[PDB]
């Protein structure tokens, strides 16, 4: 087509996105980690992760509040995914780098999965 | 604004 | 802090956001225009433009799954400006100009009002 | 992946 673009409109939608998060404006889904809750939006998880398409484009689970994850998974790497799936922005550390890796592959996040493999390689 |  | 970025992160949710919208999946609302229906989802709208933003704030109307436009609003013209919303591509053309700047002054969709002033400016 |  002849189309003009705004190179910032994706970036200003997700941060409005994130803001509605913040406030917790049209959230429809609690995300239940070891005891530990989440609020969200249930279009930006499964825009983000396999795993969320898989289950709220299922006919039973679409119509679910409450999603109850592994108990393997560990909170703290599920809230770091979770920034990251609103900002774009990982806070990847040593200290975390093994349960946001173990997360993000249990939530089929690929380019999250790749840069863990990468960051964890540079230091063997 | 650009083309894209 | 110290995160690293995902440069394309933003522009690939909003891609698969857009898949949603053309498979109806998740979508909560209808947009009525001049007796033409629009289906999409209430977050999108709400990060896109300061009268959904409005609309979708309001206790009431919160839980509206049908929105009736102003009589005055073009259904092309928020054809086109749906499909900025999910893509960052907006169909600016001569013929539908006019049309464009008006629906997107009612939608408060401040950087479509931009570009619409500076390319009638040109032409003048 | 960058430094934001
Ligand atoms: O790594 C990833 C990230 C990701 C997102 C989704 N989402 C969607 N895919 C296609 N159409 C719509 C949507 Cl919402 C599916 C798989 C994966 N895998
Ligand atoms: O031109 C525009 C585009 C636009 C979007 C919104 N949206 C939001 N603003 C702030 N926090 C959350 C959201 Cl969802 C409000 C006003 C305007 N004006
Ligand atoms: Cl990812
Ligand atoms: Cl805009």
């Amino acid at each position: 087509d002849s189309c003009i673009q705004f190179t910032r409109h994706a970036s200003d939608v997700l941060l409005n996105l994130n803001r509605l998060r913040s406030r917790d404006i049209l959230t429809d889904v609690v995300i239940v980690v070891s005891r530990e809750q989440f609020r969200a939006h249930k279009t930006v998880l499964m825009a983000c992760s396999g795993l969320f398409y898989s289950i709220f484009t299922d006919q039973l689970k679409c119509n679910l509040s409450v999603i109850n994850l592994d108990p393997e998974i560990n909170p703290e790497g599920f809230c770091i995914l979770l920034d990251f799936m609103y900002t774009s922005r990982l806070n990847l550390r040593e200290g975390n780098i093994m349960a946001v890796m173990a997360t993000a592959m249990y939530l089929q996040m690929e380019h999250v999965v790749d840069t863990c493999r990468k960051f964890i390689k540079a230091s063997e | 604004w650009v083309i894209p």
